[PDB]
């Protein structure tokens, strides 16, 4: 599970963009003062391989 | 003597700093924290190293490479840009793979 792939964002990346960031994603309504909620949730996922 | 490119500039994004220190160039790209007013008193994810007097610069960015072109020249009367034609040549090429949207200039 060390290998991680995004999942979410606000949009897409341009050509060789490299976005390290890993805040919390508000995918929503719900202001989400960097904790997990309804439409607030972490950006990334795993392959668990 | 230097110049910081970025979007949060501090933390949750990376952000380039640009500084000259009299004998070399320090190029860096990081999740800096900056100062609440940056000055040159006297995370690691890209490093590199290398009034008569108008000084003229273009910085421009473009997928995930970032350009840099100058020229320096005399001027006769200092009050405003001399009223004529000097082309600017190419410095440096960066893959800093980084969007920007805000600048800033260093004393």
């Amino acid at each position: 599970y060390n290998y991680l792939f995004r999942l979410f964002r606000k949009s897409n990346l341009k050509p060789f963009e490299r976005d390290i960031s890993t805040e919390i994603y508000q995918a929503g309504s719900t202001p989400c003062n960097g904790v997990e909620g309804f439409n607030c949730y972490f950006p990334l996922q795993s392959y668990g391989f | 003597r230097g110049w910081i490119f970025g979007t949060t500039l501090d933390s949750k994004t990376q952000s380039l700093l640009i500084v000259n220190n009299a004998t070399n160039v320090v190029i860096k790209v990081c999740e800096f924290q900056f100062c609440n007013d940056p000055f040159l008193g006297v995370n690691c994810t890209f490093e590199y190293v290398s009034f008569k007097n108008l000084r003229e610069f273009v910085f421009k960015n473009i997928d995930g490479y970032f350009k840099i072109y100058s020229k320096h020249t005399p001027i006769n009367l200092v009050r405003d840009l001399p009223q004529g034609f000097s082309a600017l040549e190419p410095l440096v090429d960066l893959p800093i793979g980084i969007n920007i949207t805000r600048f800033q200039t260093l004393l």
